[PDB]
DNA sequence: TTTGAAAAGCAAGCATAAAAGATCTAAACATAAAATCTGTA
DNA sequence: TACAGATTTTATGTTTAGATCTTTTATGCTTGCTTTTCAAA
């Protein structure tokens, strides 16, 4: 998932994967993750309905 | 010192097969060599078919790309699930240079490098069959220099990895070649994720440009299961009449094959290979898959084969059906073992029969032969065939009940010991956590014997206090907690055991001796934890607090 | 072969690669280098720049004063002359090797007195009081590459042309292993030594290290602009190991500059000239006899102003030349003379020539700008008066300009000019977000150096600062009769 | 069935880590003319 | 020695991999007040 850049890091070249200073973030929009969650029948909207 | 070097070569000092002697070492070396050679013919018979299948994948896939590539805009091909390993061929088409250009994201940091590498490769390929500038005026002057027309086929490898702004600007750059009447351009995109992820990163005018003629091609090995079924059938015809496959093994194959999508066939080959190595390394009955070794029966073979549960069930059924006791004691065998290892086991041929009947007689192609074989093993083939709504009239022809044959447990591929899990797909960090927490399943408890008996090894003792602590640990309080577990008297007796070391004896009579020893061991274990990745110093120049990073059971 | 790039304009000099360590078989196989016609120097481009004139030049009485105050044409440098001359003379007569480091600010007579010491040494060697020597002058600011000094000095020593690394090994082998009886003494002037040491300290350390050799017979005079150049380019251990002579050159006082100027003008002041009354040509002694003078207080205040600021002879000589040029310009304009009783260079001419140096044109340039540019500067000054940041966003300047136009609606000038500023006086042009000539005056103030603008492609949040000061801007906008009342 | 009270939540302010990149250096990769070294002749 | 040819030397251009420092923004700590579920009467 990192080499496909659906997940991203804070640094892009010479990445230290095993350092605790390097953090991770998602790299897909809401529509992509929505159709991914409906592909597996996961209720991803239920974790966002009560928060806002 | 070589230990402090970056790298060094050792020319070892030389002062013959890795198979060992089974039957508690009482197996003959002839049987060991015969097991070795038997494993080699089975492995060769499987892997020749696997190599032929992989070559056929390459040939048919080049054929499909060559068909789609031929017969004022780009000609766009999207290869979905490509992994970009295939060598794309272009034909010989007279009065026209067909030049193929591979570009990777490493060769593409900006549009300038893309154009310079592309025109260098174009000029080199045109010269291979006066220096020039490596820019797009080489394209417009191509018929003036070389005399023939130009057909460029761009192959972008790992499109999910190239920066999309650079790729968009490169496509817009290549649009400028449409005003030359001697140039046609084809683009091949190796898409790994999906097409909707690609068009959300490209600009809308570029998508409108690419929409004029584009062709999608699912180039994955998962599509139709056509290549996995050939590999699994090749393994079945290797072991047909010799070895059986358990339902646990095939279910394990399916479960592991689901978890990897881009690289499925060689994972299947690796799993089947390791199961074959494990069987031929652990089982002394492997020589009996060849009928010429039936004179090699010894005592230890008989007491190993007498513990088979099929033999157990057969003899208790025999005492159920036969009232006299004289015939029962005669069997409790060497001649009865031989007559049943030559059975045909027609489940493999019937699996081939339903495979060819589903493929070539009902025009149904979306079936997994591994899943079909699992359903035939568990006895639910009808519950696998009642999905396509066309095997209803053929439900009674394809019926098969499983025959639990006698002494099949000595010739089968299973996983009830977890060896395939521990070797190919281990729970790596869970194994590290469980070896740290328990540690009596690693180090033996032999019965400095006293200090070894009543004090833990330092890393496990540190991990026991690490696991029960909070996210943020004070280092001094951690050292105070670690010092309480240690024996204050037996450690001081332990460092006085050797009278030759004088400085340690001098340090032992210090009134601050035990705290120094505890702090030294604590600091060494703390830096071992820091190197393993278990803790992290949340600072640069204090080193007073640490943060927990790893939790057991996650 | 298909190339990945081409280098089509490579011009390579025909310089050999073999150093002097391989010219002979052994150290005892080296002949007398003094008795060789290529060693130690044992200009054909003048006739390119030659032509014949048709008309005679009219040499005006002030042109003698101008020509005789040039830097191309040693009062006050006697202790420095004595120090350099005795160090070099004592090292030449003892066949030793030494180095003299001379430092100072530009124009204080460093190169001039080093050259005068060298010519006095050459004259003493012509009288056979000291043995003969070669003179090499190496200027660090007259090079393409700093290593070319290695190419130059060896070419002055041996007569052959080598590459710089081979020249460096050749000079090392020459100063180390060649015996003293087979070589000549060398005096090197290393002028502008900070130009040759910027990349690294190899040339400095090599030239200072060669003077520590017992066989070298080398005199290195190194001239620089800072004093701590050897102390910061080499360590204190190295500079203690060489032990160079250390000489500073302080700037001239006003009395020394005055003696320099009237020694340039010794034969011309209070002197008679035969002047052709129809052309203006003057001959030093239909023809008028004119005396020529420069007053003492003019030279006095010129040398007093120069010695306060810089203290160098070039500035004092040049303001005297500029005063003479101003006087000759007024003289030629008055008499109607061409190019082909008492004439004096007055105190006011020296005043005006000094005022061209002293004054700045920033305020004068800003008072002659257009209304839009002065509006920009006024809005900028208002913004740094309000928020006090010294960097203002361009959108804030736009809004402040719009607010200053909208507030002063009762003013006659703003009411007359607003249609010009926002529509270019035309009813077919829509009302613009910027004033007319907005980017024109922004680019003009950036080109003049009045402003500084950061590099940012958002034109609104991009920041701009005054690059001069706030007081010249305040003096400029208070001059304008429009801006100063609103 | 209450109850109360300590755990959890929240926010203003602030010191500090860290992201993003501007700027630069050096190594790998690449070419090229003059000099210099090799192998025959 | 002579000389064509191969290799070195010196000199410079092209591209990539990585280091350091600056500027702006995220992030965690502290302290004081407010809500909320669970251990106990
Ligand atoms: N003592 C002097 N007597 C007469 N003329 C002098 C004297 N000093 C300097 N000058 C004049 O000023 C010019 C500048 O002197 P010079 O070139 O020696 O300066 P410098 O200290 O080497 O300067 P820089 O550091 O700029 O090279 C000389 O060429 C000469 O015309
Ligand atoms: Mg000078």
């Amino acid at each position: 998932l990192h080499t496909l850049k659906l997940i991203a890091t804070t640094m892009n070249k010479n990445i230290d994967y095993l350092s605790p200073k390097v953090r991770w973030k998602v790299n897909v929009p809401w529509e992509i993750i929505k159709e991914i969650s409906e592909s597996v029948h996961f209720n991803i909207s239920d974790y966002f309905s009560d928060i806002h | 010192a070589d230990a402090q070097r970056s790298h060094y070569t050792v020319y070892p000092s030389l002062p013959h097969i890795p198979f060992v002697k089974l039957l508690s070492g009482k197996e003959s070396e002839v049987n060991v060599e015969k097991r070795w050679e038997l494993y080699h013919q089975l492995h060769s018979h499987f892997h020749d078919q696997v190599d032929h299948i992989i070559d056929n994948i390459e040939a048919d896939l080049k054929a499909e790309i060559s068909d789609l590539l031929y017969s004022r805009c780009f000609n766009t091909i999207f290869l979905l699930g490509s992994d970009s390993t295939t060598k794309i061929e272009l034909k010989d088409e007279s009065s026209r240079y067909n030049v193929l250009i591979e570009l990777t994201p490493k060769e593409s940091p900006n549009v300038r490098m893309m154009l310079r590498r592309s025109m260098y490769k174009l000029y080199s390929a045109a010269d291979a069959e006066n220096d020039v500038s490596y820019d797009l005026s080489l394209v417009e002057n191509f018929k003036r220099l070389f005399g023939k027309d130009l057909a460029m086929v761009f192959n972008f490898k790992d499109v999910d990895s190239i920066n999309f702004n650079t790729l968009d600007n490169f496509i817009i750059l290549l649009k400028s070649a449409f005003k030359y009447d001697h140039v046609k351009i084809s683009l091949i995109f190796n898409i790994n994720t999906n097409l909707s992820n690609i068009e959300k990163n490209l600009r809308q005018s570029t998508i409108r440009l690419l929409k004029r003629n584009y062709h999608k091609l699912d180039v994955s090995s998962n599509k139709g299961f056509k290549y996995g079924n050939q590999i699994f059938q090749s393994f079945l015809d290797t072991v047909d009449g010799k070895l059986n496959l358990s339902d646990r093994f095939v279910e394990f194959i399916l479960s592991k094959m689901a978890n990897n999508t881009n690289h499925n066939l060689q994972l299947l080959t690796k799993m089947l290979d390791y199961s074959l190595m494990s069987y031929f390394f652990q089982n002394a009955f492997s020589v009996f898959i060849d009928p010429v070794n039936v004179d090699f029966l010894n005592d230890d073979y008989l007491k190993i084969l007498s513990r088979c549960p099929t033999f157990m069930f057969f003899v208790e059924g025999l005492i159920k059906q036969h009232a006299p006791a004289d015939e029962i004691l005669s069997l409790l065998l060497e001649e009865f073992f031989v007559e049943f290892l030559v059975r045909e086991n027609p489940i493999n041929g019937h699996a081939k029969f339903v495979a060819r009947f589903l493929e070539e007689e009902l025009n149904i192609t979306n079936f997994n032969l591994i899943e079909l074989y699992h359903n035939l093993l568990i006895g639910k083939l009808d519950s696998y065939l009642d999905r396509w709504s066309a095997c209803k009239e053929y439900k009674d022809r394809l019926h098969f009940e499983p025959i639990d044959t006698i002494f099949q447990e000595l010739f089968t591929l299973d996983n009830r010991s977890g060896l395939l899990t521990q070797s190919i797909f281990p729970s790596y960090k869970s194994n590290i956590e469980d070896n740290l927490l328990s540690w009596e399943q690693v180090l033996p408890s032999l019965d400095s014997g006293d200090l070894d008996k009543i004090m833990a090894p330092v890393l496990g003792q540190l991990f026991k206090l690490y696991r029960e602590a909070n996210m943020t640990i004070n280092i001094y309080d951690f050292y105070i907690a670690f010092r309480e577990t240690l024996p204050k008297e037996e450690i001081l007796n332990f460092i006085r055991k050797d009278p030759s070391n004088t400085k340690l004896l001098e340090l032992a009579e210090t009134p601050d001796a035990f705290d120094k020893v505890a702090l030294i061991l604590f600091m060494q274990a703390i830096f071992a934890f820091e190197n393993m990745g278990l803790i992290k110093f949340q600072s640069t120049k204090s080193y007073d607090l640490v943060e927990k990073c790893v939790w057991r059971g996650i | 072969v298909i190339r990945k790039f081409t280098k089509k304009n490579v011009a390579r000099a025909k310089k050999k690669y073999t150093p002097f360590s391989k010219r002979f078989k052994s150290i005892a196989a080296i002949p007398d280098l003094t008795s060789l016609p290529e060693f130690y120097g044992n200009s054909r481009f003048e006739n390119k720049l030659k032509t014949t004139q048709k008309h005679q030049i009219v040499e005006t009485i002030f042109s003698k004063v101008k020509k005789q105050l040039n830097s191309s044409y040693l009062p006050a440098r006697e202790n420095e002359f004595a120090s350099i001359y005795l160090s070099a003379y004592s090292a030449i007569e003892s066949d030793s090797a030494t180095t003299i480091y001379v430092a100072g600010t530009p124009g204080v007579g460093k190169t001039l007195t080093v050259r005068e010491v060298v010519k006095e040494l050459l004259s003493s060697s012509a009288q056979r009081e000291i043995p003969d020597f070669l003179y090499v002058e190496i200027n660090g600011l007259k090079m393409v590459k700093p290593t070319d000094c290695y190419e130059t000095l060896w070419n002055k020593v041996s007569g052959e042309r080598l590459t710089w690394a081979a020249s460096m090994e050749s000079l090392e082998f020459y100063f180390k292993r060649v015996p003293k009886n087979k070589k000549k003494t060398i005096v090197v002037l290393l002028d502008e030594l900070d130009a040759m040491v910027t990349k690294s300290q190899d040339i400095m350390y090599n030239f200072f290290n060669w003077t520590t050799y017992e066989n070298a017979k080398l005199i290195v005079i190194a001239v620089a602009n800072t004093m701590d150049l050897p102390e910061r380019q080499l360590g204190n251990k190295i500079t203690s190991r060489i032990g160079f002579t250390r000489i500073m050159f302080t700037g001239y006082t006003h009395e020394e500059l005055k003696n320099i100027i009237d020694l340039r003008l010794k034969g011309l002041n209070d002197s008679f000239f035969y002047v052709d009354t129809k052309t203006g040509n003057a001959i030093l002694i239909d023809v008028r006899k004119v005396r020529l003078r420069m007053s003492a207080d003019a030279i006095e205040i010129a040398s007093r102003k120069v010695a306060s600021v810089s203290g160098d002879a070039r500035r004092a000589l040049k303001v005297c030349k500029r005063a003479a040029e101003i006087a000759e310009k007024h003289y030629m304009a008055k008499h109607g003379y061409g190019y082909d009783g008492v004439q004096t260079v007055h105190i006011t001419h020296v005043m005006k020539a000094l005022n061209e140096t002293l004054n700045s044109h920033v305020i004068t340039f800003m008072t002659r700008l257009s209304f839009t540019a002065k509006l920009f500067i006024y809005a900028l000054l208002n913004l740094m008066k309000k928020n006090g940041s010294q960097e203002q966003e361009l959108g804030d300047i736009v809004d402040e300009i719009k607010l200053l136009i909208e507030v002063n609606g009762s003013n006659k000038f703003v009411m007359e000019i607003a249609k010009t500023l926002f529509q270019q006086g035309s009813d077919n042009i829509s009302e613009q977000l910027r004033i007319i000539s907005w980017d024109f005056v922004l680019n003009q103030l950036l080109d003049a150096g009045i402003l500084f603008k950061q590099t940012m492609k958002n034109d609104r949040i991009c920041c701009v600062k005054l690059n001069i000061s706030v007081e010249e801007a305040k003096r400029a906008m208070n001059e304008d009769e429009t801006l100063r009342n609103l």
